[PDB]
RNA sequence: GCGGAUUUAGCUCAGUUGGGAGAGCGCCAGACUGAAGAUCUGGAGGUCCUGUGUUCGAUCCACAGAAUUCGCACCA
């Protein structure tokens, strides 16, 4: 009858709540002070009238508003993850935000205590120390020092749950509907499409109707009575695959057999209410009025691609990520090799979606090929960023390099011996200063500075230049007549306005 | 139906382009791909390389335009 | 620079008996045609490069000058 307290791990990044979770997954592995335990897809078990203490392994990328249910949360009781050295920092007071507001009963865990200058560690023992005393009391929380790695202070953090989980809250509820997400939706080798799921908190029945979401939008199935619709993980003890249950519980992890979920998405709820349609047209609506006054300009957004173990945390990591204000591209299933090239075929216009940002999912040995590539980056935690970067730097690097031409200076050049004439291809020195293209030539200061004519084109041995400098002697095309002549000191004109710079 | 998010602004002829396309400078900002409407081609009407002319562009595509007034 | 050629109607050109200023085209009109076109006809349309001189008289000849063009000469 006495189910499980159900406990999160809250807090801050990189405090110490994935750490905390592997010592109490060390000592469960070894015997003596437990044994033999029932594998769950991020749950553990219950109080002195059972098992041990649920730890909800946190969705991906500390989430937390995901484990919610009908009405507040779906955890009892929960344990908060604090820094020793850092202190109370802005994620752990938006982690008191939501602990005050679903009235849950909380602990706090100030992790890291092995880390202080000079401070001696006993292994696996009891502490007794203080520190973050301003929030605290009998009527807030109860704060132990715990070290994640070490393993001291978990013993009386244990114990600070455990006079906390003394609850009714164990046995009455579970009445109400089902709400909670899938897991993934897959084929099995025994049936066709299946669905395995995360239930937050009520029941599931064997003849229980789901409304479910779909790529266009809301389709129920019911729950198939021939076969078996609740599919757990069988008990350690080998026949069949997979085994017939009928109620499954808050905090269960099962198989689900249904008609049609051929086209059901990743990260929908189970209550259901799903469509690409919205989306296309959200993101369609605020990109019509954005290309109805550009008829001219460009600049432009955003990539970021999550996929994950869980629905539960899809569903979570999204909504976290939308507080965030960080949109996303992609949120479907499979690994890569064709999603690699595609990623290298976005590259070329804005690099701001040259990004594979993988997560939870499994990279293929012909992907690993393709990824040899160093142009695009690949994460298996994810994020974005250095995107908008990488297409910065592209266009200012070949902006500022590009100016040399124009602007009438002075420049003075004398045509060699023996240099044929016509359209005047003659072979010319540079005395002093840069003579351009289009530059206006003229005759003598000695005579009247009258106009002689124009540089066509200018070519040094083979190449075709723009501007000529110093001494390089090249053959100069100029439009000439009988007032050049070979040997004649030629001065560029400078219009009376260029000439005061 | 048809959608009435067409824009009737002027521009300068710039480059005679072949098949009577042009590349039109717009008085309001860049360039356009712009060709000669199918009322201007029947009624014929030569276009110069720097004449003002009314371009009727389409919000989908930015690059392209057309011409509709006669200089 | 020297030497030569050329300089007449809007254009293109003829015009040495020193005495008439002219042709084609064009332009305008007429005739005609339905009409327009062509064609035919008719008209207007000149500092004959400019000045001076020679002569009875000068587009026509002499002298001087200017302009065009060609050859030549000159050229850091």
């Amino acid at each position: 009858e006495p189910r499980a307290p159900v406990v999160t791990i809250m807090g801050h990044v990189d405090h110490g709540k994935t750490s905390l979770l592997e010592y109490i997954r060390s000592t469960k592995v070894a015997s003596g002070e437990a044994g033999g335990i029932t594998q769950h897809i991020g749950a553990y078990h219950v109080e002195t009238e059972n098992g041990m203490i649920t730890f909800l392994d946190t969705p991906g990328h500390a989430a937390f508003t995901s484990m919610r249910a009908r009405g507040a949360q779906a955890t009892d009781i929960v344990v908060l993850v604090v820094a020793a050295d850092d202190g109370v920092m802005p994620q752990t007071i938006e982690a008191i935000q939501h602990a005050k507001a679903a009235q849950v009963p909380v602990v706090v865990a100030v992790n890291k205590i092995d880390k202080p200058e000079a401070d001696p560690d006993r292994v696996k023992n009891e502490l007794s120390q203080y520190g973050i005393l301003p929030e605290e009391w009998g009527g807030e929380s109860q704060f132990v020092h715990v070290s994640a790695k070490a393993g001291t202070g978990i013993d009386e953090l244990l114990d600070a749950i455990l006079l906390q989980a003394e609850v009714l809250e164990l046995k009455a509820v579970r009445k109400g509907m089902a709400s909670g997400a899938v897991i993934e939706s897959f084929l099995d080798k025994g049936r066709g499409p299946v669905a395995t799921v995360l239930v937050r908190e009520g029941t599931l029945h064997k003849g229980d109707i789901v409304l479910c979401g779909f790529e266009y939008g809301r389709v129920r199935a019911m729950r198939n009575e021939l076969g078996q619709e609740v599919l757990e993980a069988g008990p350690s003890i080998p026949v069949e695959i997979l085994g017939l249950s009928g109620v499954p519980a808050a905090g269960d992890e099962v198989t689900v057999v249904r008609d049609e979920k051929k086209a059901r998405e990743v990260a929908l709820y189970r209550q259901g209410k799903f469509r690409e349609v919205k989306l296309a047209r959200q993101q369609k609506s605020k990109l019509e009025n954005m290309f109805a006054n550009m008829t001219e300009g460009e600049v432009h957004e955003v990539n970021i691609v999550l996929k994950a173990d869980v629905q539960g945390s899809v569903e979570a990591i999204s909504d976290s990520l939308l507080k965030l204000s960080t949109d996303e591209v992609k949120v479907k299933i499979i690994g890569s090799g064709v999603g690699g090239i595609t990623e290298t075929d976005a590259t070329l216009a804005a690099a701001s979606n040259a990004i594979l940002v993988g997560f939870n999912v499994r990279a293929d040995a012909s992907a690993r090929k393709v990824i040899e590539a160093e142009s695009l980056d690949l994460r298996y935690y994810s994020v974005i960023y250095n995107l908008i970067d990488e297409v910065k730097a592209a266009m200012s690097g070949m902006l500022s390099p590009e100016l040399k031409q124009q602007i009438i200076g002075l420049a003075e050049v004398r045509d060699v011996f023996k240099s044929p004439k016509f359209g005047a291809i003659a072979g010319c020195m540079v005395t002093e200063g840069v003579v351009k293209r289009h530059n206006p030539i003229r005759v003598l200061r000695d005579n009247v500075v009258i106009y002689e004519g124009e540089l066509e084109s200018l070519r040094r041995f083979k190449d075709d230049v723009n501007e000529v400098r110093n001494g390089m002697e090249c053959g100069i095309g100029v439009k000439n007549y009988n007032d050049v002549r070979t040997g004649d000191v030629i001065e560029v004109f400078e219009i009376i306005e260029i000439q005061r710079t | 139906a048809k959608e009435k998010d067409t824009i009737r602004t002027e521009g300068v002829v710039t480059e005679a382009l072949p098949n009577a396309t042009f590349r039109v400078k717009l008085d309001s900002g860049p360039e356009i791909l712009a060709y000669i409407s199918g009322k201007m081609r029947m009624h014929y009407i030569r276009i110069l390389p720097g004449d003002r002319v009314v371009v009727e562009i389409t919000p989908y595509d930015p690059t392209r335009g057309r011409i509709v007034y006669r200089k």
